């Protein structure tokens, strides 16, 4: 009965982890701005941001 | 929508949970060596979740 | 049961014998940064350093 791993449900072990993704992320924005600007776009944009 | 995956005795375990209780017929196992979700990493370091 | 080599464990050995390996770890760090910085870390390093 979810013994393991899979005590406390799917978004739970979501959101702990979601925090080491963090460096990976800035540091992939910062390579993809002087070879294709939308190439890695953030996650908070929409049809009216510029590049 | 969300989707578990997690190791328990030698196998593989899944289920699928919508709103906050869990979707009937979703649950399966997988072998040990078969499993269709494949993380790709291109320059390997020691210790470390993820890849540069 | 385990004769002379072998009369104070294996982690005894690794502890002691460890002391031996370090001009060879300087010298190795040493080289590898000005050819490639990032093909020789060194053992207290995690996901927030920079090369």
């Amino acid at each position: 009965e979810r013994e393991g791993f899979a005590a406390e449900g799917a978004k739970a072990v979501y959101d702990r982890l979601k925090n080491g993704r963090q460096p990976y992320e800035t540091r992939a924005q910062n390579c993809a701005a002087v070879t294709i600007p939308s190439l890695f776009p953030k996650e908070s944009d929409n049809s009216s941001t510029e590049y | 929508v969300y989707t578990h995956i997690y190791r328990q005795d030698d196998e593989y375990l899944r289920y699928e949970e919508v709103e906050g209780i869990e979707v009937a017929g979703t649950e399966g196992s997988y072998p040990l060596t078969a499993c269709p979700y494949i993380p790709v990493r291109m320059v390997r370091l020691d210790g470390e979740d993820y890849g540069r």
